[PDB]
């Protein structure tokens, strides 16, 4: 459910990315341990620069954001999302 | 059990800022409070410094010259008076946001609540600056 990346369905993963750009958190404490896990869950070298430092003409809209990871981890030889 | 939990009223001039902003917070003493959230909080009373540091992150969500520096996720965060997110490499561990640092520490004597003596500074520069 939240032990790695492929635990989760592209769907699922988007929920989480809307939850973190939208700030939607009960204290800031709880958002940086969600920006956290997503890092873990990802393993991009950029870290949560893909979400607040996007690169230019990166798509950083949470549904941007998920095609870059899936795009970013089908081009790496690591395993996707569930189904 | 600390200093900067009793109330206080906000004073303070600030300085003129630039788009560059927050760049300036991971170099030298930090960046300054800038002279436009120095306007909009000045004489106002603030219950803890965690009450002021809110307040000064909910004026940049709402100042243009401020925010239009910040991307949407961040700007999100401004909104609900939470820290701003800095880059990757200037943050050390879950120390991931932007930081209120005192020039004169308070331990030391420095005013809790004058914007003069507060910096805006990432985690590795404030880390730093504490460690000599
Ligand atoms: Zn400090």
């Amino acid at each position: 459910l939240k032990h790695s990346i492929s635990d989760y369905t592209e769907a699922e993963f988007l929920q989480l990315v809307t939850t973190i750009c939208n700030a939607d958190t009960s204290s800031e404490e709880e958002l940086a341990k969600l920006v956290t896990h997503f890092e873990e869950m990802t393993e991009h070298p950029s870290g949560s620069d893909l979400i607040y430092y996007p690169k230019e003409g990166d798509d950083d809209s949470p549904s941007g954001i998920v095609n870059t990871v899936k795009q970013w981890r089908a081009a790496n030889g690591k395993s996707g999302f569930k189904q | 059990e600390s200093k900067r939990n009793k109330p206080g009223k906000a004073t303070g001039k600030g300085k003129p800022v630039g788009d560059k902003w927050l760049d300036d917070a991971g170099k030298d003493s930090g960046a300054p409070i800038p002279d436009r959230i120095a306007d909009k909080l000045r004489d106002k009373e603030f219950k803890s410094f965690d009450d002021f540091r809110k307040a000064v992150w909910e004026e940049v969500s709402k100042d243009p010259e401020l925010s239009k520096n910040l991307n949407p996720s961040n700007k999100s965060s401004v909104s609900k008076g939470y820290s701003p997110f800095t880059p990757k490499n200037q943050q050390v561990g879950g120390r991931k946001v932007y930081e209120l640092h005192h020039d004169k520490p308070i331990s030391q004597g420095g005013e809790v609540y004058d914007m003069d003596n507060i910096r805006v500074t990432t985690p590795k520069r404030h880390i730093d600056i504490h460690r000599g």
